């Protein structure tokens, strides 16, 4: 069994005759997130793809750092939206980054600045 | 001299970013075989070299879109209302019936395109954020003018601003107040067209083609034997001892380091050509949507009145306003004018002919006026002009005078 | 990273030719000694791209320094957030190491106020428009100012001109301009 790659991708046990899939287990880069040994040593751990105060993020599984329900502007990008910070004893947060604030504008058809 | 003029709308594509990539060495070149590994330990900063390169990529790339787009950090929004002077902004503005904020044209536009060590990375900025910043820019070229884009955000009516454009492109403010009707009636039938035309991109498509091409080719090199005895180290090691098989092994090593160098030198010069886009895009959103162009040809064919940006999967589109003439009218004309024994040149137009009678009128659309002192200014004799004509100026003041 | 590579084998048996020259014979160390010299011959060839590269992007950066020397420092720009975020209204270039650094110096507004204004003004059954501002609200008279900086004035006939009646414009007001000569008619 083949696919576009003409890689294999699926194979029959050739004792009960079923259909068996297959995948590869050796995905995953290890990056690491530093608010600055400037300022204190704490740090946090980020896998890449592989699938895991262990946190879910969209691009790897987050350890050592605390989620959050806020939002703000971001200093420490991470990847799929979501960025790291210090400010809080302190530790490490993610959350999802705030684009900025928001007004409205009062726009009248007879109203000018 | 021009009698009637259209509106008309044009779009405009480019290439924003391409896919993140990234490609570990040892993962590639080598399976799993230790001894693969102790040779390759002998070209070293090779693996680190290349992993810093397509690294450098990816961080351009991300660079890349974050220039193009985030050129306002105060996100606005449109009001409930949309009283905007008879200017149906319903294919272009948010809706909210749908989860994310994308508008009609761009979901239309965003259906119309579509193992071993090839980890893909994601952008750190997701398209429901980028559709954010493009409805944000829509708000505030749409609301606020073009101030917005120097310093705060200050509120003006839109018919007054178009006026204001209508001016800028060197016609009077009376021509856009007199066919209000008639120019939003055209506005909304040229969006209407557009939105047929995209009913049924390859500058936004070929860019994923080629990464594919790419791709592909890398991954099906791997199969050749590189002028080894097989392909698979497994077998090789299997069936033969170190002593013999390190020459099929180091030449398989070669042939691996050869096609990774030559997939990074394409990658870089795709890279840097991807650069030199983006880079024009963002002076594009940056002449074009804030402010007014005197560029001629830049901002769309024709004189330039506004745009508005669109987004798009790995790319920007831009809807170019272009105010264009139409069905003119043949007519006499003669440089100065001698009332006097002295000169008389029209402070903005010139002198076309009724063919009995003469006016001065706009040099972009027929305006036939009387010619006053208020409209002339005088210097020197009639003595010395190539071309003239003899004819009488009225004066204001003389009946005023009784 | 060149001059590093210089260490490695490049899978042969040792670094230095003067070794391996001093230890074997030239029909055995021939293929130590080209093989040596295929690993040179890539490392040179692999920096020489990276620096073809890299200079083509300087070169592109050096042509919009050119660009931004000739329409900044001289004359003014019209090119909106081409010479710096705002109106521009000049620009210092400074030397740097390698570099060039400008000073850019722009006009900005600030502090605004709400005002009711509507496009037409209508005096004698025909229109007024305004020939450079626009027509901002006391809240009890009306005034004609610049468009970036509040500036009243009295509504004359030497800031407006007029062309066709009051039944066509979509919005307008009733008010009255006063004219220049007929105080000075006694
Ligand atoms: C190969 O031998 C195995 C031995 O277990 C067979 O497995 C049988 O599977 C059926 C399926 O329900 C059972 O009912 C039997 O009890 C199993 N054993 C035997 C001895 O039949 C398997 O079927 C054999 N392969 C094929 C192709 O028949
Ligand atoms: C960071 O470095 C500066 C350099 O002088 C030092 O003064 C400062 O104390 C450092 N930060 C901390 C938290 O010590
Ligand atoms: C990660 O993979 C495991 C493997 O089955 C799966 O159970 C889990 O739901 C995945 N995580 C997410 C967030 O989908
Ligand atoms: C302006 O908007 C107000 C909203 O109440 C409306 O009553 C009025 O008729 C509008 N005027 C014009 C000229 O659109
Ligand atoms: C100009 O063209 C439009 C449509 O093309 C038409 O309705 C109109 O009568 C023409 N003339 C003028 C003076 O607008
Ligand atoms: C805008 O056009 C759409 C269809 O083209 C229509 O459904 C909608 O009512 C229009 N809105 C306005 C304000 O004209
Ligand atoms: C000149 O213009 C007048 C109106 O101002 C018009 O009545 C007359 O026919 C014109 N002469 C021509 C068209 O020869
Ligand atoms: C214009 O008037 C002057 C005044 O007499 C006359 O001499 C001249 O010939 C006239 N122009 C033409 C073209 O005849
Ligand atoms: C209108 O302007 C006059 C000065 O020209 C001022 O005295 C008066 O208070 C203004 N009306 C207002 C602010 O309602
Ligand atoms: C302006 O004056 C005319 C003259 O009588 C009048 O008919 C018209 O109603 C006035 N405008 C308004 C908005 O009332």
């Amino acid at each position: 069994g083949r696919d576009i790659d003409d890689t294999t991708d699926a194979v029959r046990d050739p004792q009960t005759l079923e259909i068996l899939d297959i995948t590869p287990c050796s995905f995953g880069g290890v990056s690491v997130i530093t608010p600055g040994t400037n300022t204190s040593n704490q740090v946090a751990v980020l896998y890449q793809g592989v699938n895991c105060n262990v946190f879910q993020t969209r691009a790897g599984c987050l350890i050592g750092a605390e989620h959050v329900n806020n939002s703000y502007e971001c200093d420490i990008p991470i990847g799929a939206g979501i960025c790291a910070s210090y400010q809080t004893s302190q530790s490490i947060i993610a959350y999802t980054m705030s684009l900025g604030a928001e007004n409205s504008v009062a726009y009248s058809n007879n109203s000018i600045a | 001299i021009p009698i009637n003029f259209t509106i008309s709308v044009t779009t405009e594509i480019l290439p924003v970013s391409m896919t993140k990539t990234s490609v570990d060495c040892t993962m590639y070149i080598c399976g799993d075989s230790t001894e693969c590994s102790n040779l390759l330990l002998q070209y070293g900063s090779f693996c680190t070299q290349l992993n810093r390169a397509l690294t450098g990529i990816a961080v351009e790339q991300d660079k890349n879109t974050q220039e193009v787009f985030a050129q306002v950090k105060q996100i606005y929004k449109t009001p409930p209302i949309k009283d905007f002077g008879g200017f149906n902004f319903s294919q272009i503005l948010p809706d909210p019936s749908k989860p994310s904020k994308r508008s009609f044209i761009e979901d239309l536009l965003f259906n119309k395109v579509t193992f071993n060590g090839l980890t893909v990375l994601p952008p750190l900025l997701t398209d429901e954020m980028i559709a954010q910043y493009t409805s944000a820019l829509l708000a505030g070229t749409i609301t606020s003018g073009w101030t917005f884009g120097a310093g705060a955000a200050l509120q003006i009516p839109f018919a007054m601003q178009m006026a204001y454009r209508f001016n800028g492109i060197g016609v009077t403010q009376n021509v856009l107040y007199e066919n209000q009707k008639l120019i939003a009636n055209q506005f909304n039938s040229a969006i209407g067209k557009i939105q047929d035309s995209l009913s049924s991109l390859g500058k936004l498509q070929d860019v994923v083609n080629q990464n594919a091409q790419a791709l592909n080719t890398l991954v099906k090199q791997l199969s050749s034997n590189f002028g080894a005895i097989s392909s698979v180290l497994n077998d090789i090691l299997a069936r033969l001892d170190p002593p013999e098989a390190e020459v099929q092994i180091d030449r398989l090593i070669t042939g691996r380091l050869q096609s990774l160098q030559t997939y990074v030198t394409q990658q870089l010069i795709r890279a840097a050509e991807i650069r030199a886009s983006a880079n024009l895009a963002a002076t594009k959103m940056s002449e074009c949507v804030l402010g007014q162009s005197k560029r001629v040809d830049f901002c769309g064919k024709g004189y330039h009145l506004m745009s508005f940006p669109q987004s798009a999967p790995h790319g920007v589109v831009f809807l170019h306003v272009t105010y264009v003439p139409a069905q003119e009218k043949n007519f006499t004309t003669a440089p100065a004018i001698c009332h006097d024994g002295k000169a008389h040149f029209p402070r903005e137009g010139v002198f076309v002919s009724n063919g009995t009678h003469w006016f001065v009128t706009q040099r972009n659309f027929y305006e036939p006026q009387i010619i006053t002192t208020h409209n002339t200014f005088v210097s020197g004799n009639c003595d010395v002009v190539i071309g003239i004509v003899n004819n009488t100026v009225y004066d204001p003041l003389q009946p005023e005078l009784d």
